[PDB]
DNA sequence: CGTAGCTGAGGACCACCAGAACTTTTTTGAAT
DNA sequence: GTTCTGGTGGTCCTCAGCTACGTTTTTTGAATT
């Protein structure tokens, strides 16, 4: 469907293995998406990639210790997105002339 | 009516009376107000552009912000946004500095240029008020539009002055009578900031008696 | 045209309400319980001993957010009323009309007509879809009697005759209202009215529903700009919300009793929730109160279409728009106040 | 602490107030300050961020006692009431009287007599205090004229005649207004009144003070349940507290002109605190406004005695108590409203 | 009306007035919505409140140093939000009995 | 060169404490 | 009891740095809802 989704995490690093969980979660979530803010990623995925990422990521985090939220906008994401500061991000609809 | 100076109406009523005759009645008689996105943007822009106690000059001309003005010919008082004074030995001396300067009223509003009079009338009012204080004549005005970021010139003629006087008389009569009129709805009252209050719907529908009888007898 | 903002009901005893910016915070002996934005709330109902700082009351009463206190069973203990506004034209017209008997009769006729029309429509609706389980012929005869006395009410000219006709309509409607025990056992049988002590079932629900209707009608009347303590009907006892009662006299037929009857028929609640003290009349439990309020709030969000306006809006906006429809009439924008004829 | 006319005023900020048995108990950080009976109370007024106790709120609501929460500066915050709301017959009687000329003129003459008495006594006291720097004969003549005017106004029955007498009295006081100043005459001169875009310095000053007093008066009415926006002499208009203006007429002079004259005569503020405008109008500077507000607050703490009752009260309670008396005139035992006749 | 809006900020605390900017942004964002994770807020607001909040946040923050992103999920926010972790967020449409 | 495992080194983000205060006219403000 | 400004302690969070090695059988996976 090629729809834009956004993922936020919040892992407790004061536990026994918080640092390793943070590292694995960040590494796994960076593969499927592009970082826009600290602990806030956005990506363009279908239903299949979204389901695969959700299944992969629900096994790395530990319940009753972490938080993870996933939002989806839709095919019209170009309207419901606003940037005001000085942290630009690459748009995956650009011809990408590097 | 303490000294006849308390029976004054604000300049803001003129534009409201020009656009939607019921809008002025709701705003200035029933004391009601509701804000939408455009109203918030305009209010924020005007508040940011309201910088008193300071004067900006370029050696020849001068600008004054938030100028309190009143007029007894129309019994209308208010605050002008910007008044510009240009250096030429033709007008009348003003207090604070030396020389003779001519005056031009400029007010900022956010939006496209409107086919209706509206804005123009308000500007004309300011001119009258201004020429009641400095004892001179003003034959020019400027309008600044922020949506397109442009400046538009406006001449002043006798017809505009007569129309302003007539509308001021009508406003005074309506305020004396405490009457809220009814105006044609059209497509205007879709962005009415008081649309949830001025209720354009029940103007065109059937009488209350007919609906009660129809729902009552069967 | 509004959004029908939510409502907050606090039940824990010995709570405390404080203000932080545009947020309300619930504290209890320096232990926080939660915080909610104040731009998504309309009414705050406290149960038992709940305190509020003067800043919160001043911030709420200025922005048309009502605050109500109930002891345990929907009593009228105390409300929060703020300052006035600069719409003296409306209050002047309202008092001038209230000082005149003819206009008060003109409004009372519409009130009673709406009430009895709603009652007749509800009775016919119930008679329509139900099988022989109910007495269809007696209900039809009562509906015919109500429709006949309808036109007599429509052409009234005094408060006393209208009051007598209202009393007759109330007796006639109660005579057939005594019947609804359809999908419940005999413990929920109506046995008359008991005003202060809710000594039986159903009545303990009816009183709470009436209190919840009054606390909303008064808030709406205060919000719209009218004065909710001078009425166009009823014997004008000083120090009562006469206008609120006059306005809810027509909405009580579908907004309070219908809710109780539909909750009884659906068997959402059962008699085990209610209990009795040594005398104690009949009192609800915490779970019963929670279920009642959950069902009430869930019902308040169903969307209907207004008869007069012909526009689609939520159920909970009905008590407000009506009051607004009064105010416009007080400015000469209509011929007479159009009542609710659902 | 002080209770007056079956009402309880708690003026000190940040003081807890709760219930104990059948009495009201004041607290201040676990310190028991006082205990008062509640049997004969009619209303309770708070002036701090207190909040009271829920039990006392319930008790007062059950016993038909209305709690009023006001801020320390006198603004109206909240009014907790039971089923009665208190002001029903009061407000209905106010509306009924407001639409008849005779009772309105009676209340108007009651206000105007107090106004002229206050002005005349102020002039006489000032002339007695400073004989050298004052043209005594002119003040004596205007005092006799004001006395005759008051005697005539005590026999008036029309709104137009009362308005004319008030206008002539204002003209006389304005033509005398300049000379009570005694210092820094270089820039502080009175040459007329213009409330709208004020001109020539000191006038603008006066305007500000007036506004503050008016606001205070409004709160007083909101304390007693009266409607501040429906006047008796002044004709009601949307957005203006006409009855507050009517009530402040007697209190305008000694509470505004005295304050500004005391500010000027002690050189508290100087023309350096005012800015300039090209049309001849003047505006206040933020530091000057803050100093003005601080001086107003300090003056509000001055303690005097009430001419009619004699109880020692601060100035801030003067506008409120008077309003209460007005309410007691609308329904009560008072034959007529007693004005604030203070020597 | 009454749509869900999500706001993410990212201020720089290594500058001169970073702490003050962070405090003011947090106070201005807590006045309208709730907090689900650090440096992210969600609210149920209409269009006028959204415009006012956007104007306030734009006027408060400083450019070329801070970051601010605003997304809107529309009126159908119930079926688009997914939560897996253990940081529940109070809903503002249920009966909300405390 | 790529993928895992450990450090360490500062920026972000929020929660507590402590001290000092808490009052301002009237006017403007959208409409594809 | 709010509101504002400091000051501090503790926790998320990303990057730069340093060592220490990189191979893995064939079979099984949803669907009309
Ligand atoms: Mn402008």
């Amino acid at each position: 469907g090629s729809m834009l989704v956004l993922i936020t995490y919040d892992v407790q690093t004061s536990s026994m293995g918080g640092t390793k969980r943070l590292r694995k979660v960040a590494k796994a979530c960076q593969n499927y998406g592009q970082r826009v803010q600290n602990s806030v990623f956005e990506c363009i995925v279908d239903s299949t990639q979204l389901t695969s990422l959700k299944l992969e990521l629900t096994s790395l985090i530990d319940e009753e210790k972490d938080s993870l939220r996933i939002y989806r906008l839709g095919n019209n994401y170009k309207t419901k997105v606003e940037h005001i500061g000085a942290k630009p991000s690459i748009d995956l609809e650009d011809p990408l002339i590097f | 009516a303490s000294n006849e100076e308390d029976r004054y109406l604000m300049l803001s009523g003129l534009q409201h009376f020009q656009f939607c005759k019921r809008q002025w009645a709701l705003i200035h008689i029933e004391q009601q107000w509701e804000e939408n996105v455009r109203t918030i943007e305009g209010q924020h822009l005007h508040k940011k552009a309201d910088q008193p106690f300071m004067k900006e000059k370029r050696g020849s001309k001068l600008t004054v912000r938030a100028m309190p003005i009143q007029s007894k010919n129309l019994q209308i008082s208010g605050i002008c946004d910007v008044v510009e004074f240009v250096q030429d030995s033709e007008g009348i001396e003003l207090s604070g500095v030396s020389g003779s300067y001519k005056a031009f009223p400029v007010e900022y509003k956010r939006g496209k240029p409107k086919k209706g009079d509206e804005d123009i009338v308000q500007l004309v009012a300011q001119a009258m008020c201004l020429e009641e204080m400095l004892v001179c004549r003003i034959d020019k005005g400027y309008l600044f539009y922020n949506e397109i970021k442009h400046r538009v010139e406006v001449p002043i003629t006798d017809a505009l002055r007569d129309k302003v006087v007539q509308m001021a008389k009508e406003m005074h009569h309506y305020y004396e009578n405490r009457h809220t009129p009814k105006v044609k709805t059209g497509p205007f009252c879709n962005n009415c900031s008081l649309q949830s209050i001025c209720l354009p719907k029940l103007m065109n529908k059937r009488s209350v008696k007919r609906y009660i009888e129809g729902r009552l007898s069967e | 045209m509004k959004k029908l903002l939510n409502t907050l009901y606090v039940t824990q005893p010995d709570t405390y309400l404080s203000l932080d910016g545009d947020n309300v915070v619930l504290l209890k002996e320096q232990e926080k319980l939660g915080r909610l934005p104040l731009h998504n709330l309309e009414a705050i109902v406290g149960f038992g001993y709940t305190g509020a700082s003067p800043a919160l009351m001043g911030y709420c009463a200025e922005r048309n957010i009502s605050i109500t206190f109930l002891t345990k069973n929907g009593r009228f203990l105390a409300r929060v009323v703020g300052e006035s506004r600069g719409n003296v034209v409306l209050r002047k017209t309202q008092y001038r009309i209230s000082e005149n008997d003819q206009e008060s009769t003109k409004i009372a006729r519409n009130f009673i007509t709406g009430k009895v029309y709603n009652s007749k429509w509800m009775l016919e609706r119930m008679t329509r879809e139900h099988p022989l389980r109910v007495n269809v012929e007696q209900f039809k005869a009562t509906s015919q009697l109500l429709s006949v006395m309808m036109q007599e009410i429509r052409n009234c000219d005094s408060l006393e005759s209208l009051r007598g006709w209202e009393g007759q309509a109330a007796i006639n409607y109660n005579k057939v209202f005594d019947q609804m025990i359809l999908q419940q056992k005999e413990e929920f049988a109506f046995h008359g009215r008991s005003r202060r002590p809710p000594k039986d079932n159903v009545n303990a629900m009816l009183s709470f529903a009436y209190t919840l209707l009054a606390n909303d009608v008064a808030a709406a009347l205060e919000t719209v700009g009218l004065d909710a303590y001078v009425g166009f009907m009823h014997q004008d006892r000083p120090g009562r919300a006469s206008l609120a009662l006059d306005l809810m006299e027509e909405l009580r037929g579908l907004y309070a009793d219908r809710f109780v009857l539909s909750l009884i028929n659906r068997k959402e609640m059962t008699a085990d929730g209610f209990y009795k003290k040594e005398n104690g009349a009949v009192l609800m439990t915490d779970e019963a109160r929670k279920t009642f309020l959950k069902a009430w709030q869930t019902k308040k969000q169903e969307k209907i279409t207004h008869p007069y306006l012909g526009e689609k809006m939520s159920w909970g906006l009905v008590p407000y728009v009506q009051a607004l429809l009064l105010a416009r009439f007080l400015r000469g924008d209509l011929d007479e106040y159009p009542p609710f004829l659902w």
